[PDB]
RNA sequence: UUGAACAGAGAGCAUUUCCGGCAGCAGAGAUUUCAGCUGU
């Protein structure tokens, strides 16, 4: 903690006071860091899906290649993980094991799909605003940010009517309809 | 053995003692030839036994051209005289660190008990002193030795030039 | 050269249950003149001691010393003392589990609900104010202010100085009590789960995991003097722990239901450890034998803790009660609640104090000063225990007036002579000896030239086989302990001579008997 | 009621003024510092690791070497810095090993120079010059023994005709030298051994055993008309010079290469042989070494005393030096470098700091005597802390995990080799040893120390 | 650290005065708390003489009042064990310690010596003789320092042999400076009174003389003169003729002062042949100086000399016998004035006249002494 | 290599040669300390 001398530095060479081994580089910390997680413990929460995924996907793997229970649950699973949003492509049995990923679960989230959409500059700014209640899925007002949000359902994610925000949009291109508030 | 140390110096002269011996054989290593430039080591090799000032800028010059061409003026006789044990002419002189290699006859044509030393080891000793100063003195001297130096390198040169201002 | 205090300086050795080398022998008085020289000086040093300790006294045979107020104490001492007499009104969290650092520069306080907060109580500068809305349990620093260790909902967090988290601990499954060991460089972990976990601090690096085998871990304190781990079960039994064996280096039966609290002595001497069964119970912990038994309290005992100078701090629900001279082996120091008739052979208490609102959660006597800081429901709240604390530290082992570049350099050299926790035993002076295997004498070549002979002889002079004597009541004769004792199938030539001299044996008998 | 609590007060602890250091109260108390076994054998641990990490031994080789493998080597045992050495192509050099460069280079003879030393060479119609010339003489095998002066920049106490003062002549080549320490005197071993002094152009007194040569020389240092020399018929002999005469000899099993004596016991003395060990020896009693210092693995080429007289140095045919402690009698430290062949002469410099060693492909090498040991002065705080730590290393010492360390050399793979099939040559021959052992009636329990004497002159009752 | 090293030597005097029953533990804790402060002032960084000063005088006053309380207590004025002399022992370390760590400031050397002097039997002559030693080694131009040296080796133990030493190795290192050529002829003066007196003495119960300060003196105005033309016109002689010459005047009107003064604290040592031993500097004045101080300027020097030599057997009390014997020197005097000076003759008269007339029934023969000197 | 007288150093080593006991008395310096004779 004191930049250790060379005598120093040479005899005692393991000694780390901030990274350990146990914290694996802090990639917990580094991707909530990017996508901008609340909780301490969604990471981990996470990682075991991850680690169901893959854990299912090699002793699926284990199976012999041509039988059809193989090839049918690997497509199949291959299939939901696409349609829910965590896999980009649905194409090659790999992902099953690479593709997959606590990062793709987060981006599956509803702050990054707002800033994806341009509907927040920043996933700080989406997070605000939900928390804020500006945004519906559907009819229903979503209020936490931990929201996953699949491929069907970001069709609907929009703003709540009389938002304010909603309000300043219409109102940037004078659109506004005080009829329907706003 | 490099017992006693002379150091001149314009505000006077500066017999040291030497305490603890440098090493001979290692006096080229990386260890022994920057214990002279820390402060903290160099004071274990020396010890300040003496200092004469001088009576002022004209035995300052006097003393300066004397040291210049190689000679023990009367202060040198009395400072050496007052520091340096009667030791012996035939055995076991008393072993004085000069800087100077013609100096060192002027010294021992006037103390036959006196051998002089101005070798490498006596050389960075003398460095050591000269790189420390004002440090080694112990706030006792009058008159700033930088400030000295300037009007004694005045004083030297237009000596030495036959500077006239008529 | 007399030293009337010679006795704590002094160092015990090995005896066997002189010599007629000179170089040894004169070598050996040598030793014996420089360990008796270095008695002597080293106990004169109790002149250059600068400090007193404190004391209260009766002054009166009415004045007893367990009815004097706190701010009584408040008003009697110094401004100083009593504005480090603080108090902390936290509310809104839980109960507060209450740290000091070691030495006694920062607190660290943790609610039950999420608030933890490292502070430098005796200035006015706290440092790390967090808010980690799980339940957490306990805190502890690790070798400084600079970082500490919380056990929250199930993982034990790490922290800095100013609260950023820097570790979560993905073992360490359910803490509820956490200690550093800091010669060691070790957090040791103990809670619901029923495993104990030495985690090096330094390298980072998970030492030792242990099977407590007794379900949840109900109590737990550390040896100061070898770093060994009481834990207290819900047997009744309290265990001493090593990181290097997995099985407990000792296993005592303090009390009947589960153990409540332990703590020991900083000389490494006694132990109180408190039952659910309102049994408060002193140990000797160098011997094993059990010094006092205050069995039936009022109310189980839900805390205790041991001063620097040997005070016993009992907490049972509101009430504080503190023994002084009560660490002692006499029977006179066994700690009282009243006197009966003036008896002067009854420890009573040296002080109390009633927290009427609540339930005190934890003690814990603040470490170089005269107070006792006690941690309940709504707070913080430091006693004026006059007699608590060493009054005269050593400024080279830890420093309360420690500034930045001494904590700096001190972490550096702390660091570099940490301990390894395998040298962690149940005596600290075990580890410059010999083996208790290994001959106590050492061996000069020409008795290990006697002992392969014999070893070439053992067969047809019978030096392993028992010695044949018909006189030793034959059904336990000992070659027939052999012979039964080895497996009753194969038939090896030792067996065969065994046999052989036990029929010899049976026949030298036979015959005894016969001319009897 | 009387009360009182701890008042700490801040002016004793923290200090008024800024410029002065903060107050360190101690308490000595065994319960204020717990565990006092452990800590100290982790700084006794850390101790070894330290040395094991800052063992740099190999100060500098001197000048550019000789062209044909250093022979011979002399120090001058009055200064500390001047070092005369010869070679196989007859030049002899004086050198200063402070500045390491030599002050002087002489084409001396046409053979080996096979021995040279220093002198004050008591003429008693000059006077000698100490201050300003120093005095080398040197014997080679074209029969030759001449004295050379050395014009020496060590005092400035003067301001001229340098080499070559005298030839001494004999008829039979030479093979060692040693000048007396006192009375002009020096002795010249080869074909027979011979005392001269520098005044006189031929030998004083011839003082030989029987017919049978010298090999080596050495005077004593104090008691210094006690005289040792090695003949090649595997005799040691001393030789006294009140009687003038030979003293005592003994016969080994093999070829002494170099005596050294001891310069703080005056009657001990080592000698460096051709099985591969160096036997410590009392004068007063030849018939058992008081030591044997065993660690090398071929023949022993030469040996010398530190000036303290604790330890040795002991260069050998395979191409390492090794430095013992004089009570063990194994190596406390090896020396050895890829460019160092053939170690023929090692000197212990007269600070009994450094070793010059001079091997046979021409250079000579400065050494330090402890490897992690520097050489600077050094301030009362780390003077304290290395002596802590020496102190502590002694008294754990033989702690296996310390001992593993401190123990460790990295040995080339020729002497690891060497040192491997010897051991297991000797476990084999004390395998066999014990097993005659126990069949025979007699066999008497040699000791190591007398394994290697066949013989000695003038038995000891 | 080196406070713990001297705080723990200091504990065997404190063990036998516990044991002697003087002290108790709590007071001499108390004690050692103080010391505790003194030597961690002392051997810290930003250290003074006056953290010296105050711990000597804190270690002296711990000494008084040992003292008081072995005479209260044990009823002896010393328990002949450790904790009589430990104490002051430390006080002379104490000194020594600041002596080599700030050897600038004579206060504390000569309170050292000082105290050195006055621990009177116990401590020994040749410890003073070694600070001394250092202390001369250190400031030789200081001169004050050679006096002190030699009065008290004069002044105490009568060693004339080295107090000469003394006073030649000083004036071998400063020659310049008048004040110790002065000492060093009122030594010269002393011992030569001291030989002649015990010579009367050993008469009364029962050669060597004043030349060697006559040649001190001749010796003090050469050096003098010679440094005073080297002092002034420093640097370099870059000066004409009129400045060599303003400068030998004023190097002459220096030394005449000196010798001056020399004459006016000549007079009192009248034990010796005081007309001799002053004349002598009358005639080594009297003599050239290269500048004509008769024949041209310093004329007023010539003429207080002459005054002078009229006067030196006239330096007499009221009772005017030696008046009535030889004014009719002072008469030839001034007359041999008058015969050669201008106005000098009407001052020497004037001056003769008041001088005569100050200094010396009564005022009848007064009156014949006015009638002559009329 | 020894001897002689001389000049010294404070840098070593003994031992019972005296003192660090008491007064009477004069002396010394700034009311405390300092310096010698006649006996215990």
């Amino acid at each position: 903690v004191r930049k250790l001398k060379h005598h120093e530095q040479k005899l005692l060479k393991k000694v780390d006071f901030l990274e350990w081994k146990q914290d694996q580089g802090h990639r917990d910390t580094q991707v909530m860091r990017t996508y901008h997680i609340q909780n301490r413990e969604d990471y981990h929460k996470y990682n075991r899906i991850c680690g169901d995924i893959r854990r299912l996907a090699n002793k699926l793997s284990l199976l012999p290649p041509t039988d059809p229970f193989r090839r049918k649950h690997e497509q199949l699973l291959l299939d939901k993980l696409y349609a829910m949003g965590v896999l980009t492509t649905k194409s090659k049995i790999s992902d099953l094991e690479n593709k997959v990923t606590v990062s793709a679960i987060c981006r599956r989230r509803l702050p990054v799909i707002m800033h994806r959409l341009k509907m927040a500059e920043t996933i700080q700014d989406a997070v605000k605003f939900i928390e804020q209640g500006h945004v519906r899925v559907g009819p229903n007002l979503i209020n936490d940010p931990a929201y996953l949000v699949t491929r069907n359902m970001e069709d609907y994610v929009t703003w709540v009517d009389n938002s304010k925000i909603k309000k300043t949009l219409l109102r940037y291109r004078n659109q506004i309809d005080d009829f329907d508030f706003s | 053995p490099i017992e006693y140390l002379l150091f001149e110096e314009p505000t006077g002269y500066a017999v040291f003692k030497v305490k603890l011996q440098q090493d001979d054989i290692g006096s080229r290593l990386k260890e022994v030839q920057e214990q002279i430039n820390d402060f903290g080591a160099f004071t274990k090799l020396i010890e300040l036994v003496s200092f004469a000032p001088f009576k002022g800028a004209a035995e300052a010059l006097e003393n300066a051209n004397d040291i210049s061409e190689g000679l023990v003026s009367e202060s040198l006789k009395a400072i050496l005289d007052l520091n340096l044990p009667k030791a012996s002419s035939k055995k076991k002189n008393i072993t004085l660190a000069i800087s100077d290699k013609n100096l060192g006859p002027s010294i021992k044509e006037e103390f036959p008990y006196v051998d002089c030393i101005s070798n490498e080891l006596a050389q960075d000793l003398i460095r050591g002193v000269r790189l420390h100063g004002e440090k080694l003195f112990k706030g006792l001297q009058s008159g700033d030795l930088e400030r000295a130096q300037l009007g004694l390198g005045h004083a030297y040169s237009r000596a030495k030039v036959k500077f006239s201002v008529q | 050269k007399e030293r009337e205090n010679q006795n704590k300086f002094e160092r015990s050795t090995y005896t066997n249950n002189q010599t007629k080398d000179k170089k040894l022998r004169a070598g050996l008085k040598k030793i014996d003149e420089q360990y008796k020289k270095a008695v002597s000086s080293a106990a004169a040093t109790d002149y250059l001691l600068p400090e007193s300790n404190g004391y209260l006294e009766p002054e009166n045979e009415l004045e007893k010393t367990f009815k004097v107020q706190q701010s009584e104490i408040k008003s009697s001492v110094d401004v100083s003392t009593a504005n480090k007499a603080l108090d902390l009104s936290l509310k809104e969290f839980g109960p507060y589990h209450i740290k000091y650092a070691k030495n006694g520069t920062h607190l660290l306080i943790t609610g039950r609900k999420g608030h933890v907060a490292s502070m430098d109580w005796r200035k006015g500068q706290l440092r790390a104010e967090l808010f980690l809305n799980e339940t957490c349990h306990s805190a502890t620093y690790l070798q400084n202010e600079q970082y500490f260790a919380v056990a929250q909902k199930k993982y034990t967090f790490i922290y800095d100085h100013e609260g950023t988290e820097l570790h979560r601990l993905k073992q360490h499954i359910e803490a509820r009590h956490l200690d550093f060991l800091p010669y060691h460089y070790l957090l040791v972990t103990a809670g619901e789960t029923g495993w104990l976990k030495y985690h090096d601090v330094s390298t980072g690096q998970l030492v030792s995991e242990l099977r407590t085998k007794a379900g949840p871990t109900m109590a737990m304190a550390q040896n100061p003097w070898n770093a060994v781990m009481h834990l207290g079960h819900s047997n009744g039994t309290v265990s001493l722990w090593s990181p290097s064996m997995p099985e407990p280096l000792v296993k005592l039966l303090s009390a009947r239901g589960p153990v409540n609290s332990i703590a020991i002595d900083r000389s490494g001497y006694y132990m109180a450890t408190t039952g659910a069964d309102r049994s408060m119970k002193i140990w000797d912990i160098r011997n094993f034998k059990q010094l006092h038994s205050v069995e039936s309290l009022p109310t189980p005992g839900t805390n205790v803790s041991i001063s620097d100078t040997g005070l016993l701090a009992l907490s049972r629900g509101p009430h504080v009660t503190l023994w002084k001279d009560a660490l002692k082996l006499s029977g006179d120091s066994k700690p009282c609640f009243g006197s009966m008739g003036g008896n002067p052979h009854r420890n009573t208490p040296y002080m109390s104090h009633l927290f009427a609102g609540n339930k005190v959660e934890n003690l814990g006597f603040v470490p170089f000063e005269d107070l006792l800081g006690v941690g309940h429901q709504t707070g913080i709240t430091n006693l004026i225990v006059p007699g608590a604390g060493e009054a005269n530290y050593d400024a080279l082992e830890l420093n309360p007036f420690e500034t930045k570049k001494q904590r700096q350099e001190q972490e550096v050299r702390t660091l570099l002579n940490k301990l390894p926790a395998d040298t962690i035993t149940l005596d600290p002076n075990s580890i410059g000896s010999v083996d208790k295997r290994s001959s106590t004498i050492r061996l000069n070549a020409k008795d290990l030239a006697q002992t392969t002979m014999d070893a070439n002889n053992k067969a047809k002079t019978n030096s392993d086989i028992p010695d044949v004597k018909p006189d030793v009541k034959g059904k336990n004769s000992g070659l027939r302990s052999f012979l039964r004792k080895k497996t009753q199938n194969v038939i090896d030539e030792r067996k065969l001579r065994v046999q052989k001299q036990l029929d010899k044996e049976k026949n030298i008998r036979k015959r005894n008997h016969q001319i009897k | 009621m009387k009360i009182k609590t701890i008042k700490r007060s801040a002016d004793d602890y923290v200090p008024v003024k800024s410029t002065q250091e903060s107050q360190m109260p101690r308490n000595l108390n065994p319960e204020l510092h717990p565990f006092e076994r452990a800590r100290e054998y982790t700084k006794a641990l850390n101790a070894t690791k330290l040395e094991r990490m800052f063992a740099k031994p190999f100060v500098g080789q001197l000048g550019y070497g000789h062209r044909d493998g250093v022979y011979a080597i002399a120090k001058n045992y009055g200064s500390l810095n001047k070092l005369a050495t010869g070679s196989a192509d007859g030049v002899i050099k004086y050198w200063n090993m402070s500045t390491r460069e030599e002050f002087v280079s002489f084409k001396a003879h046409y053979g080996l120079v096979t021995g040279l030393c220093v002198t004050q060479p008591r003429f008693h119609d000059k006077k000698p010059d100490l201050k300003s010339q120093n005095f080398m003489l040197s014997c080679s095998d074209d029969k030759t023994v001449k004295l050379w002066s050395i014009n020496v920049d060590d005092y400035s106490n003067k301001n001229n005709e340098e080499g070559l003062i005298r030839t001494f002549d004999g008829e039979s080549a030479f093979q060692g030298i040693d000048s007396h320490r006192e009375n002009s005197t020096f002795a010249t071993g080869g074909a027979k051994i011979h005392l001269w002094d520098v005044n006189r152009l031929k030998p004083v007194s011839d003082l030989s055993w029987g017919a049978d040569n010298i090999t080596s020389l050495k005077f004593n240092q104090n008691e210094t008309d006690i005289l040792a020399s090695t003949g090649s018929d595997n005799s040691i002999v001393l030789y006294d010079l009140r009687t003038n005469s030979p003293t005592q000899k003994i016969v080994q099993t093999m070829r002494t290469n170099a005596i050294c004596w001891n310069p703080m016991e005056a009657f001990n003395f080592v000698t460096a042989n051709e099985d591969h060990n160096a036997y410590y020896y009392d004068m007063r009693n030849l018939s058992r070494s008081l030591n044997v210092f065993k660690d090398h693995v071929s023949a022993v080429m030469d040996v010398d005393f530190s000036p303290t007289g604790d330890e040795i140095v002991t260069g050998s045919y395979d191409k390492s030096i090794r430095i013992y402690k004089t009570n063990h009698g194994h190596s406390r430290e090896i020396y050895h470098t890829k460019r160092m062949q053939h170690v023929f002469q090692v000197k212990y410099s007269m600070d009994s700091k450094y070793i010059i060693s001079g091997s046979d492909d021409g250079n000579v090498r400065l050494w330090r005597s402890k490897a992690w040991e520097r050489s600077n002065v050094k301030t009362t705080r780390e003077k304290n802390k290395l002596e802590y730590d020496e102190k502590l290393k002694e008294r754990f010492r033989h702690m296996p995990e310390i001992k593993r360390i401190s123990r460790h050399r990295h040995v080339p793979q020729v002497i690891k080799k060497a040192q491997e099939i010897k051991n297991i040559e000797l476990s084999s021959i004390k395998r066999r040893e014990a097993n005659e052992r126990r069949t025979r009636k007699d066999m008497p329990y040699i000791s190591e120390r007398k394994k290697q004497i066949v013989g000695t002159v003038h038995k000891y009752e | 650290s080196k406070t713990r090293y001297y705080l723990e030597q200091c504990i065997p005097e404190m063990d036998d005065l516990v044991e002697k029953g003087l002290f108790t533990k709590n007071e001499v804790s108390l004690i050692m708390k103080k010391r505790t402060d003194f030597e961690h002032r002392l051997n810290s960084r930003g250290s003074s003489i006056n953290d010296y000063i105050k711990y000597i005088n804190y270690e002296s006053n711990v000494n008084k009042l040992r003292a008081k309380r072995c005479k209260r207590i044990l009823q002896v004025k010393k328990t002949n064990s450790l904790s009589d002399w430990s104490i002051q022992q430390r006080i002379g370390f104490i000194y020594q310690r600041g002596t080599n760590k700030f050897p600038q400031d004579l206060k504390f050397w000569a309170m050292y010596l000082n105290y050195m002097k006055a621990r009177g039997n116990q401590t020994s002559y040749k410890k003073i003789h070694n600070i001394y030693n250092q202390l001369l080694k250190l400031h030789p131009t200081n001169v004050d320092i050679w006096i002190s040296c030699a009065k008290y080796e004069y002044e105490v133990h009568a060693n004339f042999k080295s107090c000469r030493n003394i006073f030649q190795n000083g004036l071998r290192f400063n020659p310049d400076v008048p004040k110790l050529w002065y000492e060093y002829v009122k030594f010269e003066l002393n011992f030569i009174t001291k030989l002649i007196n015990r010579r009367k003495v050993m008469g009364l119960i029962n050669a060597l003389r004043g030349d060697i300060a006559l040649t001190i003196f001749d010796v003090c105005m050469k050096t003098l003169g010679k440094h005073y033309i080297n002092k002034h016109k420093g640097y370099y002689a870059i000066s004409d003729s009129k400045m060599n010459i303003e400068l030998n005047k004023e190097t002459l009107n220096y030394l005449f002062s000196e010798s001056l003064r020399y004459i006016k604290l000549f007079d009192e040592f009248l034990d010796l042949e005081r007309d001799y031993l002053i004349n002598h500097v009358l005639q080594f004045w009297k003599n050239d100086m290269y500048d004509l101080s008769l024949r041209k300027d310093l004329p007023e020097l010539y003429l207080k000399t002459v005054m002078i030599d009229i006067t030196l057997n006239i330096r007499y009390m009221p009772v005017e016998k030696l008046d009535i014997d030889q004014l009719q020197l002072s008469v030839k005097k001034y007359f041999a004035y008058i015969s050669k000076l201008d106005s000098a003759s009407v001052k020497s008269l004037k001056n003769e006249y008041r001088s005569y007339l100050q200094d010396n029934a009564e005022d009848d023969p007064r009156y014949k002494i006015l009638d002559l000197i009329i």
